[PDB]
């Protein structure tokens, strides 16, 4: 199994496997059973603002979640992500629905990452901000059956019918380049994310959460996770 | 001798059977021009002939190639030559698909070609020697 | 049929003339005159068309699969192969070769060493330049 | 052949080709033959700064390079990279030598594009850093003989017998991630570049050259470059 | 004869033998024999 | 079978190449073809 | 090492490759290199 760390935006209890009673904003290492979690509103179809922190200097893995007009979630749990996950990795997103439908376009993503080539000396960065998310987006590894275009969104689901999206659907949006992380330059890789999503109501109890995960360079859909295992893990452990 | 000096570069055309023959030879002179060329494989392996004849008139490289097309280089550049004998013989033939009917009916018609001359009737036009100083013709060489 | 083949000087080449050239006017050379020839005997229609890659044919030994004319033939996009594609014992197996209308041999290009003449002044060279002045010192001063 | 356009910093003069009498910086569209060239006062091993700057609201292809208390190198070229240069592409850095010996090292790299979802809609971005280029840097698809590491620099050279650096050897250095160009999202984008070096002499009269490409994202050392081409075309024309 | 199972077996099999140069070696195995000493070989020459 | 060498020209001495190669193929020279010749015959693995 | 079940594998294997000539074939592979153009390489005298 990949190792892989995530930030499950889960839009449905799976209390057999440790999700609460409430869907609910998460964080994960190298688990579905989450690590830290708190309560998240889940609106209808409305827009997005999402924002995930690792700072180094205060080495809280930090992420908050905030509607228009809502509050925000912070689920900040500290972590050492000195041994946690590997050197280099292959950020992305991750959706995924089963048995539950609902829509999972993501229509903006940035990334932020600085590490310390020298902590002062002008460290590293890989900033991209795709608000713009074309037909033919060559530099997304988006995996499963994720599916984009068309306008300007990253539709997540086997989308277009009539907005019900095709139940028991997942599609990952790995992006294209790798980063440095583990430590041996050490850890302050400021990673920053904007997750603007999109969970239109299906009138169907909308579920099964998204994700923004950190895995291993290489990765695929792990043996099926139309479900529970959210998009980006083999087992429920 | 040439497997035995790295003064002159020396390849062959890349995607070709002259590398191919070296590539797969247990010789020991010819395993050693591919222990050789194994290692600078992309600066001595050429992309066509052509550049292949273009390196040989500008650097100190010594290009591996075929006989029928060094027939027609030299009979038209005066400053190349063929260095040293025939390595091995080869043929051109008329490809054709696994398992063809006209495999047989060309393995004919070339035969036929052949005994009638057609076959050197053609050469002798599109190698058109054009004239050349051939050799000194080493021999006495009475004082002019 | 389709024909492949590929430029290769002087056996498939352009035609040069300045008209909007079609289908098969463009090429000339060795091997569409053969092909010409061949066309004449067994009473068919040639269609000429390039390779696509550029390439001869070679096994890229990764995936194990083709490259060149002889990936043009395994998946019959082209019926002939009417080039100076050679005969060796890695392409027999897959594909079906004639037998040969020209017979080949692997060598060396490279340049003549430039012959520089033994200039008009060649018989003072069995003495050096300073021995013909104490040859004339000798005779200035052994006459003194 | 790819379509390839990059900034040539070539230190050989080639009146054949169109390179001037002089050590130069030059500037090229598709062809070795360059648009603009300008005096370069090419000192020895020293630092490096130079730049790269193509604003669509302006349409110049602007460079400068500079030493310590020395003087810049205005290229600027008027050229539309709408209709030259594909959708999506891969920059990255080209050196080369041929006959001669010159040092090759680059010790920082970086690169900063902003370009037009709807002008003011939150422009994209590819921004990199690299200060310190290490020994695994997975993140590159450096070609040729280039090599990286040893200390921080990246070494576009077979290199280090005492650091003479074995003529006629090519080296690459293609980074990972594409870039969207061609117009079509219109073709604003500002794309930076810093592009510090160090040209040491030999003693040799040092003379190839290093570049600053921007190829299609999928390329080589196309049948030989080394040497008057450049590292990076085909042809002399 | 006109159509066999051992044509298209010995083609192949011919082709492995000159790239392993052993239709060479054969070669020079039996059209080589005593050198025969050449025009080249005059050792004496009495002006007559 | 770990076999202890000592680098000497033309015994044995490092492959040059352009991609770095790693175990028993980094060796190359006499006593490396001697050595693949006795593991033919006689059988074995051997680690340099 | 001092007393090895590898010595007389070896001793008839070492035997075998010189009556094959191979230990002679890696000997001409090896030690032969540039012929090292010799004395006898005058090609012009002007008598100083
Ligand atoms: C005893 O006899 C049993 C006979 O029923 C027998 O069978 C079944 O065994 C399997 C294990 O092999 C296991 O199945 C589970 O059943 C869950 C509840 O039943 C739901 O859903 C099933 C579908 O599985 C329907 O058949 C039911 O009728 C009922 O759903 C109805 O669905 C319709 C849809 O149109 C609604 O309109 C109805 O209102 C609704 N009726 C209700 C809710 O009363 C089932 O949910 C489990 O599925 C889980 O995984 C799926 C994959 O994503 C998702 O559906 C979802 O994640 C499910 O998680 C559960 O969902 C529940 C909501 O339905 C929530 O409580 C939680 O979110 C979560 N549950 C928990 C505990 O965390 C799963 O398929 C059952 O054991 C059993 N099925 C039963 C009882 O229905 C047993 O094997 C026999 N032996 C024993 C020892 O029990
Ligand atoms: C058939 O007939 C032809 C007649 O043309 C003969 O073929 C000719 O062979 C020539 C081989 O030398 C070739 O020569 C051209 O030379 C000129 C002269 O300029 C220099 O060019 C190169 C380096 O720039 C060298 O190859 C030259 O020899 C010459 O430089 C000298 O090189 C010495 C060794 O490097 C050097 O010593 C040290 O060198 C370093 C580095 O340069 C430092 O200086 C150090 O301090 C030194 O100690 C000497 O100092 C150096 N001297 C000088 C004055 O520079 C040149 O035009 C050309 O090379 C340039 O041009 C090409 C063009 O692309 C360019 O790419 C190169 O990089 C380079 O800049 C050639 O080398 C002739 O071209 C060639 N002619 C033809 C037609 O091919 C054959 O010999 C004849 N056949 C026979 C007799 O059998
Ligand atoms: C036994 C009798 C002794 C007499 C004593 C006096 C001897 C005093 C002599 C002294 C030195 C004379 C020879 C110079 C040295 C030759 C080598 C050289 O490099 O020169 C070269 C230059 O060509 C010349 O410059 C040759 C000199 C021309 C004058 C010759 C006069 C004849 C001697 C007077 C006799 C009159 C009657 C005497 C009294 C009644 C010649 O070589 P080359 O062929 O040009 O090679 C280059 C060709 N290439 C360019 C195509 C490549
Ligand atoms: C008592 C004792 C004596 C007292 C001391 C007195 C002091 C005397 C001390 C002398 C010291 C020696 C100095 C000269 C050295 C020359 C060697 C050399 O390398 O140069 C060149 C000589 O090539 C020539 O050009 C020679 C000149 C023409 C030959 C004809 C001379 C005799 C003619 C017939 C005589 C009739 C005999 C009649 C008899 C009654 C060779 O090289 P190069 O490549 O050819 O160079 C070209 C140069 N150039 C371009 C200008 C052409
Ligand atoms: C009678 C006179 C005018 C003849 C010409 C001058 C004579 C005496 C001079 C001129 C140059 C001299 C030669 C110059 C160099 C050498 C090499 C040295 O290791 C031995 C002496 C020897 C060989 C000299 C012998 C005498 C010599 C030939
Ligand atoms: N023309 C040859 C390749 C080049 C060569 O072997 O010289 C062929 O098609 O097989
Ligand atoms: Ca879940
Ligand atoms: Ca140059
Ligand atoms: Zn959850
Ligand atoms: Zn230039």
């Amino acid at each position: 199994a990949d190792t892989i760390v995530a930030v499950e935006l889960d839009t449905y209890p799976n209390t057999d496997i440790g999700d609460p009673s409430y869907p609910h904003i998460g964080i994960d290492i190298k688990s579905v059973r989450s690590k830290k979690t708190a309560k998240w509103n889940m609106q209808n179809g409305k827009v997005g603002t999402a924002h995930i922190i690792y700072n180094s200097v205060d080495k809280r893995l930090s992420a908050v979640v905030s509607y228009p007009n809502a509050d925000s979630a912070t689920v900040s749990y500290d972590v050492d992500l000195d041994n946690v996950l590997p050197e280099w990795v292959r950020v992305g997103l991750s959706a995924s629905t089963g048995l539950y439908k609902e829509t999972n376009t993501i229509l903006s993503w940035s990334f932020t990452s600085k590490l310390k080539s020298n902590s002062t000396h002008e460290t590293n960065a890989l900033h991209f901000m795709f608000n713009q998310f074309s037909k033919d987006q060559k530099d997304l590894i988006l995996q499963g059956d994720a599916t984009t275009g068309t306008d300007g969104n990253l539709e997540l689901t086997r989308v277009s019918s009539n907005g019900s999206p095709q139940g028991s659907s997942v599609g990952r949006a790995l992006f294209y380049a790798p980063v440095h992380i583990w430590e041996s330059s050490a850890v302050v890789a400021s990673f920053e994310a904007t997750f603007t999503f999109l969970i239109k109501s299906p009138d169907s109890h909308p579920a099964d959460g998204i994700a923004f995960f950190i895995s291993n360079i290489d990765s695929s859909i792990p043996s099926g996770s139309t479900g529970r295992l959210l998009g980006l893990f083999p087992d429920a452990n | 001798d040439l497997a035995k000096q790295t003064k002159i570069e020396y390849g062959a055309v890349e995607d070709g059977a002259t590398m191919t023959f070296f590539k797969k030879s247990k010789i020991s002179t010819y395993d050693k021009m591919w222990a050789f060329m194994s290692s600078r494989r992309q600066s001595v392996l050429v992309k066509s002939n052509e550049e292949g004849i273009q390196r040989v008139l500008t650097s100190d490289y010594a290009f591996l190639m075929e006989s029928t097309t060094i027939e027609f280089v030299t009979q038209r550049n005066c400053n190349l030559t063929q260095i040293g004998g025939l390595i091995d013989s080869k043929g051109y033939g008329v490809g054709t698909p696994m398992g063809s009917p006209y495999r047989d009916k060309i393995t004919i018609a070339i035969l036929q070609l052949q005994e009638e001359g057609k076959l050197h009737m053609m050469k002798e036009k599109w190698w058109r020697g054009n004239g050349c100083p051939e050799e000194e013709s080493k021999e006495a060489s009475a004082l002019g | 049929l389709i024909v492949t083949t590929i430029l290769e000087e002087p056996y498939v080449l352009f035609k040069k003339s300045d008209k909007p050239l079609y289908g098969n006017d463009r090429f000339e050379g060795y091997c569409i005159d053969l092909l010409r020839e061949l066309s004449t005997i067994l009473g068919f229609t040639y269609e000429i068309r390039l390779v696509e890659d550029g390439k001869y044919g070679a096994q890229d030994d990764v995936n194990g699969q083709w490259n060149g004319m002889v990936r043009e033939l395994i998946d019959h996009k082209a019926d002939l192969a009417v080039a100076p594609l050679a005969i060796t014992y890695v392409r027999e197996k897959v594909i079906d070769f004639s037998k040969p209308f020209m017979t080949l041999g692997i060598s060396i290009l490279y340049r003549k060493p430039n012959g520089t003449n033994p200039g008009v002044f060649s018989f003072l060279n069995p003495l050096s330049p300073d021995i013909w002045m104490y040859v004339l010192l000798a005779c200035l001063g052994v006459s003194c």
